[PDB]
């Protein structure tokens, strides 16, 4: 039978809209008395209302901030802006687009090889190291890069402990000059300064110890598990590049220098930036680096040379996620397992909303990769660069606050663009500004006559 | 099955010592065991490491123990227009102790030694050095078969062959029962490892003191290699004697070379002339196949049984997954000229890092049933990770897969319970064989013995 | 390599 | 090179004596030295090394001692085995250095020795040479001077000396010495003469003979 | 039980070269130092210098370099020692030694071998018979003088050996490159000349054998 509009009280027209969004106003003086004011737009033109005075405020959202999406400032959120406007009890959908347009961030660590055997490869190492940095760079520009040296445990019989002149220049014996021996040394932290690590590559040259296998894997132990002071980002990609062209020490050789305490896997470097546990402690097991390799979210990258190649492609196998690259006076090889690296890296578009009022409460409807419109839903997983995907806001408002104008943020978790939606609430009839506080209907005391009708 | 572990016997060095980094049982002239106890890093008189060697009599109670003297004085010596050097300080006596007969050979493998001429040098290198001893008469001598006098640019001249500067002589040593003393020296031959064979009679008669460079006549090493498959193969850091050829006028040695063939590992059985007779292959890179090495005869059909240790063994888990156990191979000797097959089993350890296999000791006849048996050393197992050391029993089939006896580490985390290991000797004279078990982590050795 | 140095 | 120095260069001695040889380096050699025996006509054994140390099967009798630069061997009581010459040998420095020697001689009581001057023989001057011949025959001590004269006047030039060594039974010394000249100037002169001067008298034993005269 | 066996007595010519040997037995020579040391009667002990048969590896005193030159042979367990432009010097005996236990020290002596260096021919012996000159005492000395012989040695005996008491035969000397040796012999008066004392004389190398019979001087 009858309709809420008619049936609820409404002696105004801002008490007719306060009933239900579908409830309209008529302010023609000349409807008779017994139409009611307060009713449906239908039954008010059926009622030879003046379609020019009926009031019924419909909400809307303009688009106020509306830049593309980006290609190759940066926009990665469409539109930035949007002016919504509602009704008491009402509510009203709008679109957002968000792409995945900045490059992905990477870490690499360089280890080099920096004994006497390796004065030959020096050159390929440093090419390696700089090509590294440089081409990365062009691939994404939230590369960080940094790099560290290691020869061997400094002590003897791998170090040459006389005459005591060896003991500052290992190459005395042969009447020239190179740096004294080091276990592991970090040189330079994780930086995105890429003219710099360049640099301080080309300035390292080689030492000298006695055997043939080095102690790299110290290295490796420590690079993974010095948090701090190689300075691995949380959400970033980790590549740890290993260097070096021989054998390599492994957990029990340490017994030929007396050193028998198991390697304990934590961090020994601090101050001096040198593995202070190198003499006292022993090498690594395989299986004690991949646990660490796996804790710390590390990829290890064995660089070596043609001649230990098959060697590390061994070892390899028994670290999972561990793969081998040919270290030479050409770098293709090694930069494409960092390229392949980034080619495997997938992102995700996590909708979070800010500073929403208690008033407002919202709903999505999400359309991925796999165009499916999954509705309550308000994130998308698998991206790669270029990648775009679209979300369906609704917002509905609890009847009507007296706050009248607030704004909240929806935006994507990790990105720093997002959607500012100006709110403003929509109570009043246009009719009411046009007051007339003199009563001249009324004249009881009443005051006011506004949309055709006393107090 | 039947060694007590309520009722054991604690005997203890020096803190920071290693006391119980090697032991071995010792028999006086009268019939007495001891125990002779190995402390790498005891202090010397003037406050420097040496090391240091402990002989123990048997006592319930255990405790301290005397300290067995040696010199630990550095020597010069200027002859032949040379200046030859010892060096004592860090040489870590009783690395390795080893008893036979009377004498007990304690050796110090990071002993150094240089030779200087004009400015030119031998180069001051880890050569090592054994000190023996007959504590009954107080006789001592020494054997250190890798110094030499020739100077460094010699060996760059000649690629670097039959370079013993860096031996460690004594790292690993057995004692035949003829009398032959065989020391391990991993660091021969540019760490490719040697051997070193010499009369104990004849090291005592050969040596006076101050010399530095004499001559053991009777002595043998083995033999430098260019097959680089061999190089930094650390071929003898274990060692061992047995019967392997069926023939009982000859010895057969057994060496461990745990990084042998990049890495790969291998243990050779050898005549005295150090000709190959088997070659025995790791199973998986880095697991130090070769660690340890016992001989025993387990299945008692009288010929002696192999038994290998590679303590760093990944095995197999869900998902693609390593897990660093560790494993001891059992190799059966078979009837006639016949060579060594494949492992009739392999025992795999539970805990993870527990470094299964680091030591393997024959038991003798634990439970005197007729068959030999042997205890496996976990120096990191068991659910806490304080040692654990595993006894297995000899049957008709080989060993059994299940230990029959699981003895935990009674010492606090970082003790290294079970690296050392030694039994088949009765020492409280009750007629069955008795164990006892090093952890130098804790300056202290603990005493096993068999019941009824 | 023998050693530490170049082959 | 190390000068080494040995003392005596012969002593006179006995059995069950103790000896001493001491053996004195040009500067200090930290006990780098050996001992040396030569029995007469024999090869050389080692009887010392390094200093005190003795080779294997050589008697206990024998001993080392000494440092820095100055060394002694001792024998106790002596064996007649003993009486040999010793040398020390050091090998501090290359190139390594012997000592003079020590010679041990059997001691035994003063003998004068007993002269026989012999004229040529028929054959010899025949041939066209003349040799005049004297031997001096069992003396002790060793130490003995032969002087020849013709018709009274010294002769030196053409002399031959020859010595044996201490005799097996009596302990003494022998001396052969001959004069040997043109015949042509032999019978030129009547006289001959050979003058034995030895410690036993403070005056010479003068053997002669006077050309034929029988 | 060790021993060095040296090569036999060598004769040489002045200008020519000579290479002894020493044979190692009872062990190898590849076991030590050997060392070459020469001896001389007035000189005494002089050290050429060493070798180290493992690897052939020398030492020398500068006085013997480019003289002497020492090698060694382990197929042969022999080391050697050559000596060069032969002088006069050069006549020596030659020994070879080798330590016991101690590495530098000269404990095992080789036997040594003789080296004569000389121009002189085979020259057989011209012998004397020496008898007394011109009543006599209690006992009588006869003689035996060996003339002008090369190269050492002779055997000289009395009555083929029937009277070796109271003899003395003298070690040869050598005057203008040829060796004389002397004997003498005593016994009593009543002996000689009533029996026979002949002079028996033999030099190997010229193959002679000579008798001289001891007669008395006449008118
Ligand atoms: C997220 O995405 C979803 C999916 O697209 C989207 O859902 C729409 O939500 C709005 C609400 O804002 C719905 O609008 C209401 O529709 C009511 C009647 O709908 C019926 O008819 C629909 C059309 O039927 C025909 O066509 C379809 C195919 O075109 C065909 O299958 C039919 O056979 C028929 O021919 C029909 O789709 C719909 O079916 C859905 O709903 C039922 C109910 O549970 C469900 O069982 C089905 O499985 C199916 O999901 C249904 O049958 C209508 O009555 C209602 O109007 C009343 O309310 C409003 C106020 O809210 C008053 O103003 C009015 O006076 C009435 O009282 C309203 O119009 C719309 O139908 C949904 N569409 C679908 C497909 O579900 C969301 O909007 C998205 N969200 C965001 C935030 O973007
Ligand atoms: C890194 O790891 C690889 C893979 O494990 C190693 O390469 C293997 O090396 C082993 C040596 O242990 C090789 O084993 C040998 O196999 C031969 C037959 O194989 C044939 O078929 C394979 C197909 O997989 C071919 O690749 C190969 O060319 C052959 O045609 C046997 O003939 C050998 O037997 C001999 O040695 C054994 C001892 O092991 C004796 O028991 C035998 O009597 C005989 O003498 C041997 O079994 C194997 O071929 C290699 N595999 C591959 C895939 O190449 C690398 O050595 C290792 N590298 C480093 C640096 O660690
Ligand atoms: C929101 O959804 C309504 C459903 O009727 C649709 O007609 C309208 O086009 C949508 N508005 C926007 C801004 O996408
Ligand atoms: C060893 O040091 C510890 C302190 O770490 C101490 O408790 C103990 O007394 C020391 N050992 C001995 C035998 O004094
Ligand atoms: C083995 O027999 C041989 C026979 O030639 C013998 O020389 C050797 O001494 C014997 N071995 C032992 C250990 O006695
Ligand atoms: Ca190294
Ligand atoms: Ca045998
Ligand atoms: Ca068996
Ligand atoms: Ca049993
Ligand atoms: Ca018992
Ligand atoms: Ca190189
Ligand atoms: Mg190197």
């Amino acid at each position: 039978g009858p309709n809420i509009c008619t049936t609820r009280g409404v002696s105004s027209c801002q008490q007719c809209l306060a009933v239900s969004p579908m409830c309209a106003w008529c302010s023609d003086e000349a409807l008779p008395l017994g139409s009611p004011r307060c009713d449906l737009k239908e039954n008010l033109l059926k009622d030879n209302c003046a379609p020019e005075s009926i009031e019924f405020p419909v909400s809307e959202a303009r688009v106020l901030e509306d830049r593309p999406l980006s290609d190759k400032q940066v926009t990665q959120v469409s539109p930035q802006r949007i002016a919504l406007r509602l009704r008491p009890d009402d509510s009203k959908n709008f679109s957002i687009q968000v792409r995945q347009v900045e490059d992905y961030p990477v870490d690499i660590y360089y280890l080099m090889d920096l004994s006497y055997s390796m004065k030959d490869d020096l050159w390929s190492i440093q090419n390696l190291g700089t090509k590294l940095a440089t081409q990365m760079r062009k691939l994404t520009s939230n590369l960080r890069i940094g790099f560290g040296a290691f020869v061997d445990k400094p002590v003897s019989p791998y170090m040459y402990i006389s005459p005591p002149e060896a003991l500052e220049n290992p190459c005395y014996d042969m009447k020239t000059t190179c740096l004294p021996m080091f276990g592991y040394k970090h040189v330079l932290t994780l930086t995105d300064q890429v003219t710099r690590f360049n640099e301080e590559v080309k300035k390292q040259s080689v030492s000298r110890n006695r055997d043939a296998p080095e102690g790299g894997f110290d290295a490796i132990m420590q690079a993974t598990v010095c948090d701090e002071k190689i300075g691995w980002r949380n959400d970033a990609s980790h590549l740890l590049v290993f260097t070096t062209d021989a054998k390599t020490h492994i957990a029990l050789d340490g017994r030929l220098a007396g050193i028998v305490q198991p390697n304990d896997g934590q961090c020994h470097v601090g101050s001096d930036n040198h593995y202070s546990a190198s003499t006292t402690m022993d090498y690594p097991s395989l299986g004690l680096m991949t646990e660490k390799l796996s804790q710390k979210n590390i990829n290890l990258i064995f660089a070596v040379t043609e001649n230990v190649v098959n060697l590390y492609q061994n070892y390899s196998e028994l670290i999972p996620g561990t793969t081998v690259g040919v270290l030479s006076m050409d770098s293709s090889n090694v930069l494409q397992l960092i390229v392949d690296a980034y080619g495997k890296i997938r992102s995700k578009v996590e909708l979070e909303v800010r500073d929403l009022p208690e008033e407002l409460s919202l709903s999505f409807n999400a359309t991925c990769l796999n165009n499916e419109v999954i509705p309550g839903l308000k994130s998308c997983m698998g991206l790669k660069i270029g990648d775009t995907v679209s979300f369906s806001i609704e917002a509905k408002v609890r009847g009507c606050p007296q706050e009248k104008e607030k704004s909240f943020t929806i935006k994507p978790v990790g990105f720093k663009d997002s959607l500012i939606v100006q709110v403003t609430f929509d109570c009043d009839c246009a009719c009411q500004a046009q007051a007339e506080p003199n009563s001249h209907r009324c004249n009881n005391g009443n005051g006011t006559f506004e949309c055709g009708v006393c107090r | 099955l039947n060694l007590d572990p309520v009722q054991l016997t604690f005997y203890a060095g020096p803190n920071g010592s290693q006391f119980g980094f090697s032991l071995d049982f010792h028999k006086d002239s009268h019939g007495r065991v001891a125990i002779v106890v190995g402390a790498p890093r005891t202090l010397g008189p003037s406050q420097e490491e040496t090391g240091g060697v402990f002989l123990c009599p048997w006592r319930a109670e255990g405790g301290q123990c005397p300290s067995l003297l040696f010199d630990l004085r550095d020597e010069t010596r200027n002859v032949g227009s040379q200046t030859l050097q010892t060096f004592k300080a860090r040489q870590g006596l009783g690395a390795s102790v080893v008893s036979w007969s009377d004498v007990i050979v304690a050796c110090a493998p990071w002993q150094h030694w240089n030779v200087l001429e004009k400015t030119e040098e031998a180069e001051k290198t880890p050569v090592g050095s054994c000190f023996l001893a007959q504590p009954e008469s107080g006789r001592r001598a020494e054997y250190s078969p890798c110094r030499g006098n020739t100077l460094s640019r010699i060996y760059v001249e000649n690629d670097f062959s039959w370079d013993k500067r860096y031996c460690e002589a004594g790292f690993s040593s057995v004692v035949t029962q003829a009398g032959e003393l065989v020391l391990g020296a991993p660091g021969g031959y540019y760490f490719l490892g040697l051997l070193a064979q010499a009369p104990v009679a004849d090291i005592f008669s050969s040596y006076r003191p101050g010399i530095l460079l004499w001559h053991v006549s009777s002595q043998s090493l083995s033999f430098d290699s260019s097959n680089p498959e061999y190089f930094d193969g650390y071929w003898g850091y274990s060692v061992a004697v047995g019967e392997f050829d069926g023939d009982l006028n000859t010895t057969e040695y057994v060496v461990g070379a745990p990084t042998w063939s990049w890495t790969l590992g291998a243990v050779e059985i050898l005549d005295s002339y150090y000709q190959r007779l088997h070659r025995l292959r790791g199973e998986q890179m880095a697991s130090y196949f070769g660690h340890s090495v016992a001989v025993t005869d387990v299945n008692g059909d009288g010929r002696h049984d192999l038994l290998v240790g590679a303590p760093l063994y990944m095995e197999s888990r869900a998902d693609r997954k390593l897990a660093e156990v560790g494993r001891v191979y059992l190799f059966l000797q078979p009837r006639g000229p016949h060579a060594l097959g494949a492992p009739s089993l392999l025992l795999t350890g539970t805990q993870l890092y527990g470094r299964f296999g680091s030591a393997i000791a024959p038991l003798g006849d634990l439970d005197r049933d007729g068959y030999n048996d042997i205890a496996v050393a976990a120096p990191y197992g068991g659910p806490s990770g304080r040692g654990q050391v595993l006894v297995f029993l000899g049957q008709s089939e080989g060993l059994r897969s299940r230990p029959s006896q699981v003895l935990d580490s009674p010492f606090p985390t970082g003790s290294a319970f079970g690296f050392s290991l030694r039994g088949a000797v009765d020492i409280d004279d009750n007629g069955y064989p008795d164990l006892i078990v090093g952890a130098y982590g804790a300056n202290q050795v603990a005493v096993y013995r068999a019941q009824p | 390599x023998r050693g530490d140095w170049p082959c | 090179d190390i000068l080494m120095t040995q003392s005596p260069s012969s002593m006179s001695v006995s059995l069950g004596d103790t000896v001493s040889i001491t053996c004195h380096a040009s500067q200090g050699i930290s006990s780098n030295i050996g001992w040396l025996q030569q029995k007469p006509g024999k090869s050389f054994m080692g009887l010392i090394y390094y200093g005190t140390n003795l080779v294997d099967g050589v008697p206990s009798r024998f001993s080392g001692s000494g440092s820095g630069a100055d060394y002694s061997l001792t024998i106790s009581s002596l064996d007649s085995e003993d009486f040999a010459d010793y040398y020390c040998v050091q090998y501090a420095q290359l190139p390594y250095t012997f000592g003079g020697g020590t010679k041990l001689e059997i001691k035994r009581a003063d003998a004068a020795p007993t002269v026989s001057i012999f004229p040529p023989s028929s054959e010899q001057l025949t041939s066209g040479g003349a040799s005049v011949v004297c031997f001096l025959n069992n003396f002790y001590p060793k130490d003995i001077n032969v002087k020849w004269k013709i018709d009274g006047s010294e002769r030196q030039n053409g002399v031959l000396n020859s010595w044996t060594d201490q005799d097996s039974k009596d302990s003494t010394y022998s001396m052969s010495s001959t004069l040997t000249l043109t015949k042509d100037e032999y019978e030129r002169h009547n006289s001959y003469t050979c003058e034995a001067t030895h410690k036993t008298s403070t005056s010479p034993i003068v053997k002669s003979f006077n050309r034929n005269e029988c | 039980e060790v021993q060095l066996q040296q090569s036999g007595a060598e004769l040489v010519k002045p200008g020519a070269s000579v290479k002894l040997s020493c044979t190692a037995s009872g062990f190898n020579i590849k076991d030590t130092y050997v060392h070459w040391v020469k001896q001389r009667p007035e000189q005494g002990l002089e050290w050429i210098g060493r070798i180290d048969p493992a690897n052939g590896y020398t030492k020398y005193d500068p006085k013997f370099q480019g003289k002497a030159t020492i090698t060694a042979d382990t197929s042969s367990n022999t080391a050697y020692l050559q000596l060069s432009s032969l002088t006069s010097e050069d006549t020596a005996v030659y020994y070879c030694v080798r330590p016991l236990y101690d590495y530098y020290a000269m404990d095992y002596w080789g036997q040594g071998t003789s080296v004569t260096v000389s121009s002189a021919k085979t020259t057989a012996p011209s012998v004397y018979p020496l008898a007394p000159v011109c009543t006599t005492g209690s006992s009588v000395t006869l003689g035996c003088l060996v003339k002008g012989y090369f190269p050492e040695p002779v055997t000289l005996t009395w009555n083929s050996g029937s009277l070796s008491s109271g003899v003395h035969t003298f070690p040869a000397v050598l005057q203008s490159d040829l060796y004389t040796l002397s004997s003498s012999v005593t016994v009593t008066s009543s002996t000689w000349p009533s029996q026979s004392i002949t002079c028996n004389v033999a030099h190997p190398a010229s193959s002679t054998k000579v008798d001289k019979k001891i007669e008395p001087r006449g008118p």
